[PDB]
């Protein structure tokens, strides 16, 4: 067995009222009635102004203080020429060639 | 046959395996009808206030106020100092205090003995 | 995603599933065809019809509601009530 | 608007594994009433899906052809 | 809310038990209080200690998030048996069998990591060799001291 | 135009998604075969593993007494 | 990996213990045994900032390879020859370590045969 | 079309 | 057991709930549709064998050991529908189900944004507050002494009267707001 | 300090001569001007404390408590003007007079150069607080809560009076500046043991210590919102201030007298956080959270390392702002649902999204999210207690786990889940409420930028 006739009548009436409610939930074609209110600007305003700001900051307030920007010294190989000195690094010993 | 399900405190017995669910006797029918009647009368008493257009507030639950007043405000008037409560108040009240006292006292006596002998390595410790 | 259901589309899909069930001939079937009185089906058949509705529309009908849907119009009305169609 | 559903007569289970299921049920006198509901899954475009070695070797033919072309191009490029 | 709707002391007479069972909106035969061992429960009902997860999720509850109704006597540990917290629902495997299998698996894995620590695998090679007395100055050795010469040979 | 949903049957495909799927499967197999051609050692082996049992005693320094 | 079975399921008296080996002197069995020559200078691999795990006896090929890798930027597929030279010399060092293992294992065999011959004689 | 009204709490304040 | 209308579960309802749980857990065990269809017909045969059983004690015993059968042979992670309780999408959109009375607290500058909606809402609120006293006196004249026995609600009997306690059923939120 | 005492007294004719619709606006405006003026106390030096007169001085410990105190008065006036809207005009002016007078007592409590003046002001702060709780408290329990609040403090503090007059007769002075140079070692004797107890137990009650905290989840709950704000934000910190002054004199006897109280507070921060896990009252949950946070300040004062004092004064300021904001959020829901039960109003983020953002940020500061000064004080106390004993890291970490648990449990319970259906008087958030929340939270977040002004005399 299924519903009683009272339950089917109540579901029918609630169904009609529910569908009227949901149909009233639609918008009008005039609603929402609102009150009355450059191609590469991103790469300017989000990079080129921050690189200016951060480079000014790092150049004249951070690198002016000691050990703030400390850098690992550049790697020196046999054969290199030092720019600060002009000193040429002597190369390695000639290899006991294996193959 | 099949391994029987053994219910635990944190894993209860299912409704489909409970032997008291399949009762057809009239005392269980009257108990379940009376429970449905209580739940239905409380349901009606709720949803008359809940569906009221004039009501704008809190449908106050006396069961909730009754629960919070049982949880806090009625505990001490329903307290009797007896064997069970005194042993649970001594075990759970000063037990851990004595335990952590002897733990931290042992650890600090050991640390102070190693420090005043120069045995604890304290080379770079200058923040304290 | 998720195109809206209409009562026309729900009724067509429900009758489409019930016409693909071998214990119901399609030429007798209508929306008011009671499964036990008219179509002469078992309660096991009604449970299987509800499970085919669940596998068709993708949501579970609970058993307190599944024991009561005894004609296809009741099923379409229940799927309307739980999907809120004709907004 | 109106989504027109296809024919319900076109989903017959002959030629599907539902046929083998109904044969192995009718061997003991059982009959399946929901096979035509399941029959769309095994027919039409969803029929004859690939295996797993057919799944891994998708694009193997064009990839191996491009490999032949690139090896030939570097063998003709060194000269 | 008023005085005779608040919880009271432990019921001793059956009419006090019936008045308390009427107070907590439940049957007299289903009303059991916590046992009067003085812990401080009063006449509050001992509900059957289930989580709210076991409640019927398809029933139209008055509090659908909590699976609880209005006027229903709450469990003493209702804040504990919420669905955000401790679940008491029936498990497909027994509790003791779960505990035995999990403890045995964890104990067996720890025992086998200890055995494999006691019997480690390696490769049929010697130690890795390093120049300059096993890299004495590189490993922070002081240059005022002179290490023992660690000499490696060809093979 | 967009895709219209179908009922109980294989959906409408775009030519673009099919040629992209085929192109990236072909790119996968071309890259696997190309790197297996040029390297061939990261899978099978870089250097021949020597046999210590076939080593003589003179190169290892084992004096017979 | 059969040597694990020979050390565990057999005896360890003939199998070498990897944490302490060589247990035998490096001249015991070698008349005038030559040393391993270090090609890369200590200051050269100090200035090259090599990892202390990487400052082994074949650091010179690693220095040449890192110099090629720095100098051939951005052509990151340009210096496979220096890399294979460094890998080949690491392979030779690994063969030398295998020779140390087999030398210690055969001298443990020599000590075992020696003490068994001594137990048979005296 | 068939735009539905979205009941949401008062976002003015 | 626990139902809003009935006070118990009948034997027939327990058998049907067992049959549905068994088919769902079997479908979880028997993933492919042809194989599930085969074993589901076998399970239908196992339920149709003891179907015409008129001994209620024998049927109760068969139901009980069939529940033990189902408990021993259930899938540990059965398939749950997503909006079904336990499912991966269950009660997901409850954070978007704002009740209807929150529109009453809007500022008039955002009620002016939807003039026809609130103008059409005021007649719903009017309809509810004229239906209310009639549906209260409808409930008090039909409910017996001692309160209602079941949680069933009676429908409306006259024409022009709305069903009693209809507002929070009709004006409930949608499932996808 | 007279340039702050005199305008606070001039707030009394400002609140009694104001027009009847102007008595909130005028007191709010001029107390905001006093709070602006409070920043002149940041004239601190690395060697010397800012020593004004024979009566008043301010080091870097009293200065953040002063700025927090003078900042708390306009926020208490904003919080307490909605539920006292229907009050009589004379009783409204009496409430504002009790708030102004409590501020007047506190700002010369923290600056007291001499310790018996500190005692007189310190116990003078009971009387407006007692009047506020027992007069403008809401429920029945406010009278009993006023009894507990009065008679724990006086039971602790009347031995403190005898102790301070004994120091006055022995050292010759209770000037703290003189006692910085005339301090003598306090050796082991039973006389000095009870000397230590008489000097410390009043402040242990005021913090509160675990086991003596039973005045607090009734006084903080049964007060009105301005009472709850001042009790959580300043009146617990009077105890830590008095401890950091008075433990100058209690050495070396503190090095073994501290052990029972360190055990009580290290176990009370576990037990009261566990209590917070099972509270049904939201306001009591915030009360036991305050006990849990002040237990760490007690441990940090009793181990008396510099990192511990820095973390303790940072945690006192941070907890003042955070607990005041948590009570104000609790009041913002209590003024809608008229119940302090936490499980009643649920799902409130669906209704009040920006107020739920304020709930989120106050729950994040409660769980000590870095880089807030909550985490700074928490973290420095954990560093110093680890250096004290390495096994205290277990209790500190377990406390942090339970603290995160009850903070986010409070957030999830009140703000998340399905909303309560039968509650329909959930108004939108007023501008007063959101302004109150922001005036708590925005200084608490800006103090993460420059946190050195809340790290005490030995930053
Ligand atoms: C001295 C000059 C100082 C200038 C800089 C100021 C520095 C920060 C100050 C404080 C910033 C937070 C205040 C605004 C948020 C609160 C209100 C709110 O919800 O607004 C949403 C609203 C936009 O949202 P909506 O959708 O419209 O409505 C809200 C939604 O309904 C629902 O809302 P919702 O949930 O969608 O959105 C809330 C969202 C929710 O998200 C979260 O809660 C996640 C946050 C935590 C995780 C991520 C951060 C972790 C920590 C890392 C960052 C700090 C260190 C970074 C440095 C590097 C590492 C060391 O939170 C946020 O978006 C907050 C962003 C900023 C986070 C700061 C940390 C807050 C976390 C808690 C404390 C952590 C430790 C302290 C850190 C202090 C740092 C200074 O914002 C506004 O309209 C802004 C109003 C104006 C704000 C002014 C703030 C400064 C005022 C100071 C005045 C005096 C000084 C003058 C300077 C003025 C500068 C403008
Ligand atoms: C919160 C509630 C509880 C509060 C507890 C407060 C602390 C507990 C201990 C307080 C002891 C009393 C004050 C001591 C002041 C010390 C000053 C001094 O000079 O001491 C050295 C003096 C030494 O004597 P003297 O100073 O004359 O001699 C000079 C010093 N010698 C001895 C070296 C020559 O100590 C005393 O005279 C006695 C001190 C102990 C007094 C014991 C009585 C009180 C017992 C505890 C009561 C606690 C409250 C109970 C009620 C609670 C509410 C119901
Ligand atoms: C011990 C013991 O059994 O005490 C029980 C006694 C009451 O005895 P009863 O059981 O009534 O006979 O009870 C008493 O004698 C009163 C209480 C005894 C002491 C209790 C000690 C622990 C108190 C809590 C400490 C928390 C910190
Ligand atoms: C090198 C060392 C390596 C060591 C590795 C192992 C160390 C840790 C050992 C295990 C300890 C932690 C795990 C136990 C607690 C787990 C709590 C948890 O996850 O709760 C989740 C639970 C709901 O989870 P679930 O069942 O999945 O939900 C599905 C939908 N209902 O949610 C709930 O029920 C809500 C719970 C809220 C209250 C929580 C109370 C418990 C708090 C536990 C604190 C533990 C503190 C440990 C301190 C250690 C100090 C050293
Ligand atoms: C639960 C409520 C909330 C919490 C409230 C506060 C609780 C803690 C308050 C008291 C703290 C404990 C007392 C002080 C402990 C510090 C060290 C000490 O004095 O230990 C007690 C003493 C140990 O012996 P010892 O110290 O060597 O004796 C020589 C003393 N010149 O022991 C002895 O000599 C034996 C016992 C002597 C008498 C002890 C009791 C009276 C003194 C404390 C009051
Ligand atoms: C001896 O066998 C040395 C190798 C390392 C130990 C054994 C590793 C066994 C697992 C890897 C090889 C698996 C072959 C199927």
């Amino acid at each position: 067995s299924g519903y009683t006739p009272d339950e089917k009548l109540r579901l029918q009436q609630l169904r009609e009222l529910r569908r009227r409610w949901l149909k009233d939930q639609e918008l009008s074609p005039r609603e929402p009635v609102l009150p009355p209110r450059r191609h590469s600007i991103f790469a300017f305003t989000h990079v080129l102004i921050p690189v200016w700001i951060i480079h000014y900051y790092l150049k004249y307030h951070v690198t002016t203080k000691p050990y703030t920007i400390v850098e690992k010294k550049p790697r020196i190989f046999p054969g290199d020429t030092i720019l600060e000195t002009g000193e040429v690094i002597p190369p390695m010993k000639e290899f006991p060639d294996q193959h | 046959s099949f391994p029987k399900y053994e219910p635990s405190r944190l894993a209860s017995l299912p409704t489909t395996l409970d032997p008291a669910e399949y009762d057809i006797s009239s005392e269980t029918r009257k108990a379940q009808a009376e429970r449905l009647a209580i739940r239905s009368r409380l349901k009606r008493e709720y949803q008359l206030q809940y569906n009221d257009p004039s009501r704008r507030g809190v449908v106050e639950d006396p069961a909730l106020i009754r629960w919070t007043c049982a949880r806090s405000a009625n505990v001490y008037p329903n307290f009797r100092p007896n064997t069970k409560t005194s042993l649970l108040g001594a075990l759970f009240g000063i037990g851990p205090l004595i335990f952590w006292y002897y733990v931290f006292k042992t650890d600090r006596d050991r640390k102070e003995k190693l420090i005043q002998e120069g045995k604890l390595d304290r080379t770079f410790n200058i923040s304290y | 995603d998720a195109p809206p259901l209409t009562l026309e589309g729900i009724k067509d899909r429900v009758l489409y599933v019930l016409k693909l069930y071998d214990k119901i001939d399609p030429e007798k079937l209508s929306v008011n065809s009671h499964f036990m009185k008219d179509l002469g089906l078992d309660s096991l058949d009604q449970v299987e019809i509800i499970m085919a509705m669940e596998d068709e529309f993708g949501f579970e009908i609970p058993d307190i509601d599944a024991e009561k849907l005894m004609c296809p119009q009741e099923i379409v009305d229940y799927i309307a009530d739980k999907k809120d169609v004709y907004e | 608007s109106k989504m027109e559903l296809p024919d319900y007569k076109q989903w017959k289970i002959e030629g599907t594994p539902l046929e083998t299921v109904q044969e192995k049920l009718a061997a003991r006198g059982l009959r399946d009433p929901w096979g035509r509901n399941e029959a769309w899954r095994y027919m039409g475009g969803f029929a004859n899906n690939v295996s797993f070695v057919g799944a891994l070797l998708k694009g193997f033919k064009w990839g191996f052809a491009a490999f032949v072309v690139a090896v030939g191009a570097e063998y003709y490029l060194e000269s | 809310i008023t005085k005779d709707m608040l919880p009271g002391p432990y019921p001793k007479t059956p009419e006090e038990r019936a008045a308390a069972a009427k107070k907590y909106n439940m049957r007299v035969e289903d009303y059991e209080p916590y046992p009067d061992d003085g812990m401080g429960y009063g006449d509050y009902p001992k509900l059957p200690d289930r989580s709210q997860q076991e409640r019927d999720p398809w029933y139209d509850w008055d509090h659908p998030d909590l699976r609880l109704n209005w006027g229903e006597p709450m469990h003493w540990d209702l804040d504990m048996y919420i669905r955000n917290r401790v679940d008491t629902s029936p498990t497909p495997v027994n509790w003791n069998l779960m505990c035995k299998h999990l403890f045995g698996f964890v104990a067996f894995m720890l025992f086998m990591f200890w055995v494999g620590e006691t019997y480690p695998t390696y490769q049929p090679v010697g130690p890795k060799q390093y120049p300059y007395n096993n890299l004495y100055l590189e490993r922070g050795g002081d240059p005022n001291k002179e290490p023992e010469p660690v000499v490696h040979y060809e093979i | 135009a967009h895709i219209e949903p179908r009922y109980r049957q294989f959906p409408q495909l775009t030519r673009s998604q099919v040629i992209q799927a085929e192109f990236f499967s072909a790119t996968m197999w071309f890259w696997i075969l190309w790197r297996f051609w040029h390297d061939s050692d990261a899978v099978l082996g870089h250097f021949p593993y020597p046999d210590p049992s076939q080593w003589t005693d003179e190169e290892l320094g084992i004096p017979p007494d | 990996g059969a040597h694990l079975a020979r050390r565990y399921l057999g005896d360890a008296s003939v199998e070498p213990e990897p944490l302490r080996m060589p247990t035998f002197p490096p001249d015991y069995g070698f008349p005038e045994r030559k040393e391993r020559e270090m090609v890369a200078t200590q200051q050269e691999m100090n200035d090259a900032q090599l990892v202390l795990q990487q400052r082994d006896y074949c650091a010179h090929y690693l220095i040449r390879f890192l110099k090629c890798k720095r100098d051939s930027f951005p052509n990151f597929l340009a210096c496979k020859h220096e890399q294979h030279d460094w890998d080949y010399c690491e392979h030779l060092d690994y063969v030398k370590r295998m020779k140390e293992f087999e030398r210690e294992r055969r001298l443990l065999q020599r000590k075992k045969r020696r003490e068994q011959r001594e137990a048979d004689m005296a | 079309g068939k735009r539905l009204f979205i009941i949401k709490p008062s976002g003015f304040y | 057991a626990f139902l809003p209308s009935a006070a118990y579960l009948t034997h027939q309802q327990k058998v049907l709930q067992l049959y549905k749980r068994a088919l769902r857990h079997l479908e979880s065990r028997c993933v492919h549709r042809d194989k599930y269809r085969y074993f589901a017909c076998l399970l239908r045969a196992r339920f149709d064998e003891h179907k015409n059983e008129k001994d209620m004690v024998k049927a109760t015993q068969l139901l009980r050991e069939a529940e033990k059968e189902f408990w021993h042979g259930q899938h540990p992670q059965p398939y749950i529908f997503p909006e079904s309780p336990g499912g991966t999408s269950y009660e997901r959109y409850e954070c978007y189900k704002v009740p209807e009375w929150c529109l009453d607290d809007w500022h008039p500058s955002e009620k002016a944004m939807y003039p026809d909606y609130f103008a059409k809402r005021e007649q719903w609120k009017k309809l509810r507050r004229e239906s209310w006293e009639r549906e209260v006196k409808q409930l008090q004249e039909e409910t017996p002494v001692g309160g209602p026995r079941t949680e069933a609600l009676p429908p409306a009997r006259k024409q022009g009267d709305l069903p009693p306690l209809w507002w929070h059923i009709v004006t409930r939120p949608r499932e996808r707001p | 300090m007279l340039k702050y005492i005199i305008p606070t007294m001039m707030l009394m004719p400002l609140t009694w001569l104001s027009k009847n619709s102007m008595i909130w606006i005028n007191t709010t405006l001029h107390s905001l001007l006093i709070s602006l003026t409070s920043l002149l106390l940041l004239n601190q030096f690395g060697d010397n404390s800012l020593n004004f007169s024979l009566t008043f001085f301010s080091d870097s410990l009293s200065t953040p408590l002063l700025i927090l105190t003078m900042w708390l008065l306009p926020l208490m006036l904003m919080a307490s003007q909605h539920h006292l809207s229907k009050e009589n005009l004379a009783r409204k002016k009496l409430f504002i007079s009790m708030l102004i007078l409590l501020q007047l007592f506190l700002i010369m409590t923290f600056t007291a150069t001499e310790l018996i003046f500190f005692y007189i002001m310190f116990e003078a702060t009971l009387v407006p607080t007692l009047i506020i709780i027992t007069r403008w408290g809401n429920q029945t329990e406010r009278l009993n809560a006023g009894l507990y609040f009065l008679f724990y403090t006086l039971a602790g503090s009347l031995p403190l009076l005898v102790a301070l007059i004994y120091i006055q007769n022995t050292m010759g002075s209770l000037n703290f500046l003189i006692l910085q140079y005339w301090v003598q070692p306090m050796p082991n004797s039973w006389s000095n043991t009870f000397m230590w107890l008489a000097c410390m137990m009043a402040f242990m009650v005021k913090m509160p210590l675990y086991g003596l905290h039973l005045w607090l989840p009734k006084a903080h709950v049964e007060a009105p919102i301005a009472g709850s704000m001042v009790l959580a934000a300043i009146l617990l910190k009077l105890g830590g201030y008095g401890m950091m002054r008075i433990t100058l004199l209690l050495n070396p006897i503190t090095d073994f007298m501290a052990y029972p109280f360190i055990m009580l507070s290290l176990w009370g921060m576990i037990m009261t956080s566990s209590i917070c896990l099972r509270q049904t009252d939201l306001k009591s949950l915030i009360a036991y959270s305050s006990v849990s946070h002040m237990a760490l300040v007690i441990v940090a004062i009793l181990i008396q390392t510099p990192w511990s004092y820095m973390g303790a004064t940072a945690l006192m300021i941070a907890h003042g702002l955070t607990s005041s904001m948590l009570f104000c959020l609790a009041n913002s829901n209590y003024e809608r649902v008229h119940s302090r039960t936490m499980i009643l109003a649920r799902g409130l983020q669906t209704l009040l999204p920006l107020m739920a953002a304020w709930w989120l940020l106050a729950s994040l500061t409660n769980l000590a999210l870095p880089p807030s000064i909550n985490l700074i004080g928490e973290l420095f106390v954990v560093m110093s207690t680890f250096s004290w004993s390495n096994i205290t890291i277990i209790l500190m970490g377990l406390n942090m786990v339970i603290t995160a648990l009850y903070s986010l449990y409070m957030l999830i319970t009140t703000q998340r889940g399905k909303h309560t259906h039968h509650i329909n008087n959930i108004l939108p958030s007023f501008t007063r409420e959101n302004a109150l929340m922001s005036l708590h939270m925005l200084p608490l977040l800006l103090l993460s930028l420059n946190p050195k002004i809340i790290l005490g005399p030995l930053y």
